[PDB]
């Protein structure tokens, strides 16, 4: 339920929107915010920020360097659990080509949804207060009291005759 | 010592503090998450203990079985007091049950033979390459992420099932006798002892407190800034608060 | 048995404050304060130009 | 079949509020709530000194992993003083074993394990603040004195025997504690005065009350009788003559239906006789420790009144 | 080991201070 | 009547709280008790160690509290208030009453 | 978090709690009743020790047989003054209690089932080892040391009585496999209502207060006083309120 | 890559003689040689304890295996008081941590091994000696009394908190020491007397002054804190109202930079809030031992001044 | 793939000739009187042993 | 179980009553006339000349 | 072990009071 400005997951810059409805957005639904969570934490470099020296993915100890592939999948799956509201990985299918000395591994992450605690700070509310009366409505009756009636005594004669 | 130098400088302090963090906030989410139980097989599994077995789902049900598990044993103590009397002997007064300790010994092989994906150890393991797989490793780090999170255990034993055990030691040795394996060992003791309905709850009690310490007034303790309004509604706050609640001055 | 009578108790609660300068809510909040003179507005429209 | 084991109960109640009459501990059990704090099954360590003379009867108290709760009700009332019962026996009964109030309590909570203390006050309050201002002239009966001071003093009393037909030979004038008064008229009349679970007691130096109590092999008797003098230093004699000057000693197991000026018969196979007592130290470890009493005795040589 | 012993002395001291001053108005 | 805001106060969202507060240099305890049907709050006030509560009464937003039982020895003679931090039609809840939840429950003194 | 693990970690908390209820209530029983009376056989059957073996019935005095036991050890103790006695000055020495201890031996494939031992109460006679024999064993063995019975010895040479157990010990070495080995340890216990009145001596229980939720000890914790089933309303009425008031 | 290991320093200066200025311990540090006796690489055993009343800081010290030289420097001067400063930190800095007189001084060899002992006392040769003779008519400002009593004391003035246009209301004469005189004027003006490391503290008992110190997990917090009661006995309570009574306890590693009449922010999980300090504890064993400070807080009720 | 980044200057490498046995241990403690009960703080952790013959 | 549910019409007829003018009694006498907008007064103070 | 210490204790308690409270006539 983390709060955040919505990155675009299609291009990397906010997520400013449609044409028909710019604007900005903030990252509500669970699945949207462990998305970018996860993206910027893998995306910075170890060591490369400002103001947090210990942030990031050390990419310079294996990049470059004859590695072993069972090393380095133990560091990138561990990485994901890092954040507190993970379930767990389903399927992991790492492989290395040696020809062009790349490397591409795919897995999935399993996360819950939550609740909203309070809708205090988010737009609309959730309560019905009354509308006050129109006119001599209130000291003198309605009449909407006949109109009811009138249509009770004309759908009661309606049902009694056979249709 | 050099400008150069301050760089290498630089590095042993983040390296070395980057470590701890990865350890830290690992055990600070345990002890968070209590929708999460842990269990251990010593024994019985394949003699009647099957059907606990079946019940554990990966996700918040996690069973840890090893290659082999050489021996168990339980030990429950009691004590006994005694007072003199004055026919030269003695006598014994009420008695005391001392809790209860288990331990075992086992072993984790690079080379196993029952690889059983049920097994919370062989979440990823790889079926046609296990060597490679670093079985002896990934028991480790889970196993000591148990312990220091301070987790209850429950041990399911062929003899009978044990609950709320906390774990006081364990071993790895990597010999030269055997090699490609780890020799593990174990202790346990037994730890003897918001929301929810308001019908269940009953009168709790939080002592002395404080100004909040997460809004103003503390701000003028601690010397610093009042938060400007975000500006919705003005003209009807600014002059209710100001004549009710005044400033802080 | 017992547990209906606790809410039998938490709406007499509910009742008691309903005449009392706090307390009160909705339809009986009109009547307290329908005393001075003072009455809710209804929907209303912008005006601008 | 079972063991003979040990039991005990401790009870907090409300602050103790003095007022203008006798003051009961018993009435302040009930908290708030209703149902008071009540302590069972957890390791507790005690030890309660009981005496005949000016200063109330401490006892001292610990107790390990107190849930955070009840902590927390003694964070607060820091400044006001809880009532507090204590009771032990063997797994059938328990029998009163001190009353007073929260004078001291502390938390220290290294790693492991917390640990509790408490020091505890037999009528501390009101024999150190109760104040008096009183006078009598020339001819003024003494029993007429003793009784106006002690309802003073603000607590039941507990037996008392009256002078007689004694009057006062000069005029006297009382201020200060009342209490301190009461224990000079002490010296000078050859009375003991002692509070003691909020009673209060006033008997004569030498005389004593039936046998009251038994003690024996059968009884729980814990080793032989000592001889041990009552006082830590000696007195120049002209060798009141009834004053005390001798004693004994003997252990037994804890039982807390003994006071300070009660009378107990002593029959052992060296020792037997008739007895005082003069004091009594109660000791107990839940888990691990003795659950014993100790009392001091003194021989007797007056009346028996 | 002297950690033991000075925790003895400190709790007799503490009981000898309580003794001494205890009660009273002022 | 000059009035300057002086405390502040913040719930766990637990159905029976009670806790002890300082007010003007004066001591007081609390409690707090969680109405499902009416969900609202009930706060009852009294002195430490007190047989019974002194008062007891419901909380609503932008209502004084205090206002018919300022002639009491042991009653505060500030102000006691609920007001909304976000939206204005938010009422007051069992989670959302804190410095930052979304209802700001304050205290405030008068100059003397 | 989500509400689904909410009513997953009440899972966890409801069946945890779950097995105290049933452990911690079977030892109160077990203690609330003093008539049983558990005994141990260690060797001595064969050797005319049958005599008092046939009087144990299935209800009061429990018997229990291991498959088999190793050795068994019975040792007492005594200690004196360090110093030189003043002279005949034979008080200085005291008696310490008396331990026994014994190894044993519980197996899935026993020899003898005679059905009075109480481990083969309902035990298979075809298929012993689907019976599961040592559970049966050390389910018995946890109740009775944790309910401090006094459990009484038969021996090869004598008799001992009032012993509790302070310790014992299972394991299942790889050696040895389909049995557990068991090791106890017992010590001397110098033990020293309805009752005939003849019987009777004079007690005490020390000061009393008010006794249990009454009438009166109602009003202290702020119950309100019960009220009065009518069974009857108009004899005590006048006199109760009368003669005994009400608490206020 | 280094550890993080202990380091101190002490320091013997000349014998203090009291005139007629101020006495500043700074001065006396250097011996008529120049420099003076520093000890540093010796295993060190010390005790120093703080507090806010009339008697002053002592502190203990023990110290193994001296050369013969230093402890004859200290046979001489006997009969003198030679002044003395200590500094303890971590490896890159060392904080003052006491200065005084060296009251009390033995050596001790049984074969294997010398132990040296100190008792150390913070202006105790001021404090008990300062003479006194003033008097004061009706009508007086109670602010000029003040002034001319503390600078009778002859000590630097750390902090004072004057009285406003306060006056006497009675006739005032004070003789005897002069520490004793200002010790009773605190009781009937609710004003906190008491001189530490040679500054002279005037304050207002329940007051406090900004979070000049703050107790969290990265500033070297030692467990969690406790709620411990400030006093070994309760008083009766009407239930000045502004004062003390309650309080708290904590435990750091050991840091020189603070003093009793100072305030700390309390950062932890559980605990949160300022409270003014009220007692110190500095204790020390170089290779072996802990090397922690514990402070006793106490809850404030009063004006910030 | 770590062992070559040591250089020769900043990050010294220690190779022993031959390693034998090494062992890695963690201890907890707990108190060991009955708890008030979740009250699961009363645990600490030590600090972690290694040890190790070469030649 | 009768009993127990005679106290509700007896808590129902005490709220009716404490809120009425006639039964109004200490606190509960604030409170209505509170619902008025005005408020007992408090330690008053002499004025001199 | 802490019996051992209180014994010890308990002696120089008694002590001190024998210190102070000795001959005299009254």
């Amino acid at each position: 339920q983390f709060k955040d400005l919505l990155l675009d997951p299609l291009t990397g810059d906010l997520d400013f929107g449609t044409p028909g409805d710019r604007g900005m957005r903030l990252a509500l639904t669970n699945q949207l915010s462990l998305r970018q969570r996860l993206y910027l934490r893998f995306a910075i470099w170890a060591g490369d920020w400002y103001f947090d020296e210990t942030f990031g993915f050390p990419y310079r100890t294996f990049v470059g360097k004859k590695t072993v592939k069972a090393v380095l999948d133990g560091r990138i799956k561990s990485e994901v659990r890092q954040e507190p509201d993970v379930l767990q990985i389903t399927d992991f299918q790492s492989t290395m080509d040696v020809v062009s000395r790349s490397y591409k591994c795919f897995f999935t992450v399993v996360t819950a949804e939550g609740e909203e605690i309070s809708l205090a700070f988010v737009g609309e509310d959730e309560y019905q207060y009354p509308t006050p009366p129109e006119s001599n409505v209130q000291l003198c009756g309605d009449e909407g009291v006949i109109i009811n009636f009138k249509n009770k005594l004309y759908y009661l004669i309606n049902f009694r005759l056979p249709k | 010592i050099s400008p150069a130098q301050q760089a290498q400088a630089d590095k042993r302090a983040r390296d070395a503090a980057a470590a701890k963090r990865k350890q830290d906030t690992e055990v600070s989410n345990a002890k968070s998450r209590e929708d999460i139980q842990y269990t251990m097989f010593v024994s019985g599994l394949r003699r009647g203990r099957l059907n606990e077995f079946e019940r554990k789902n990966r996700t918040d049900d996690l069973a840890i079985l090893f290659d082999s598990v050489t021996t168990h044993t339980y030990t429950k103590d009691y004590n006994k007091s005694s007072y003199a009397v004055e026919s030269k002997a003695k006598a014994s007064d009420h008695v005391t049950t001392q809790d209860g300790k288990f331990t075992f010994s086992g072993t984790v092989t690079d080379s196993p033979y029952l690889i059983d994906p049920r097994n919370m150890i062989d979440r990823d393991t790889d079926k046609e390459n296990p060597m490679l797989a670093r079985r002896p490793a990934k028991a480790i780090e889970i196993l000591e992420l148990i312990a220091d999170s301070h987790q209850l255990v429950t041990l399911v034993t062929e003899d009978n099932i044990l609950s709320n055990y906390v774990i006081t030691s364990f071993q790895v040795d990597r010999s030269s006798e055997a090699g490609s394996s780890i020799n593990v060992q174990v202790t346990l003791e037994e730890f003897r002892f918001r929301t929810s309905d308001p019908k269940k709850a009953k009168n709790a009690n939080t002592g002395t407190k404080q100004t909040a310490e997460d809004g103003a007034v503390d701000d003028s303790a601690k010397q610093k800034r009042q938060t400007p309004y975000i500006g919705k509604n003005a003209e009807t706050k600014e002059r209710w608060e100001n004549a009710a609640i005044g400033t802080t001055d | 048995f017992n547990e209906r009578e606790y809410q039998l108790w938490l709406l007499m609660g509910s009742v008691y404050y309903a005449q009392t300068m706090q307390g009160a809510e909705g339809i009986y909040l009109d009547d307290l304060l329908g005393k001075r003179g003072i009455y809710r507005l209804g929907k209303t429209r912008s005006t601008g130009t | 079949m079972r063991a003979m084991e040990r039991t005990y109960t401790l009870v907090i109640g409300r602050p103790v509020v003095i007022g203008e009459k006798p003051v009961n501990i018993e009435k302040f059990a009930n908290t708030s709530k209703g149902d008071a704090y009540e302590i069972k099954d957890l390791h507790i360590e005690f030890n309660v000194k009981k005496d005949n003379s000016k200063e109330p009867n401490k006892g001292y108290v610990t107790v390990y992993n107190l849930s955070d709760e009840v902590v927390n009700y003694l964070s607060v009332n820091q400044r006001e003083s809880l009532a507090v019962m204590l009771h032990a026996g063997y797994n059938g009964d328990e029998k009163l074993i001190f009353s007073g109030t929260v004078e001291y309590v502390e938390d220290d909570f290294p790693e492991e394990t917390r640990t509790t203390k408490f020091i505890l006050g037999d009528g501390t309050l009101n024999l150190t603040t109760a104040t008096t201002a009183r006078s009598y002239r020339k001819g003024t009966p003494v029993n007429s004195v003793l009784n106006d001071l002690i309802a003073d003093l603000k607590l039941p009393k507990g037996r008392v025997i009256d002078f007689g037909n004694q009057t006062l030979q000069t005029s006297m004038a009382f201020t200060g504690n009342a209490s301190q008064n009461l224990a000079n008229l002490a010296k000078n009349t050859g009375s003991t005065f002692s509070v003691q679970d909020g009673a209060v007691y006033w008997t004569k130096e030498g005389s004593r009350f039936n046998v009251m109590f038994e003690i024996s092999e059968e009884g729980g008797m814990v080793g032989t009788p000592t001889p041990k003098q009552p006082s830590s230093s000696k007195k120049l004699i002209k060798a009141h003559d009834i004053k005390e000057d001798v004693g004994m000693t003997v252990s037994t197991l804890l039982n807390g239906a003994i006071l300070p000026e009660s009378t107990v018969y002593l029959n052992t196979r060296y020792h037997k006789g008739f007895y005082k007592v003069a004091e009594l130290t109660h000791r107990g470890g839940y888990e691990t420790g003795d659950w014993i009493t100790e009392l001091g005795l003194v021989e007797t040589r007056g009346e028996l009144i | 080991l002297r950690n033991m012993v000075r925790a003895v002395v400190d709790e007799n001291n503490q009981f000898n201070f309580n003794m001494l001053i205890q009660g009273g108005p002022n | 009547r000059t009035v300057v805001r002086t405390f502040d106060f913040e719930l766990s969202g637990y159905p029976d709280e009670t806790f002890r507060v300082v007010l003007d240099s004066v001591t007081y305890e609390l409690r707090f008790m969680w109405n499902e049907r009416d969900e609202s709050w009930f706060m009852s006030l009294g002195d430490i160690g007190a047989q019974r509560p002194t008062i007891t009464s419901k909380l609503t937003c932008y209502s004084d509290i205090l206002a018919p039982y300022r002639y009491l020895d042991n009653v505060p003679d500030g102000n006691l208030y609920l007001w909304p931090l976000g939206d204005i039609r938010t009422r007051a809840g069992r989670f959302n009453i804190g410095p930052l939840k979304g209802i700001q429950m304050t205290y405030s003194s008068l100059i003397e």
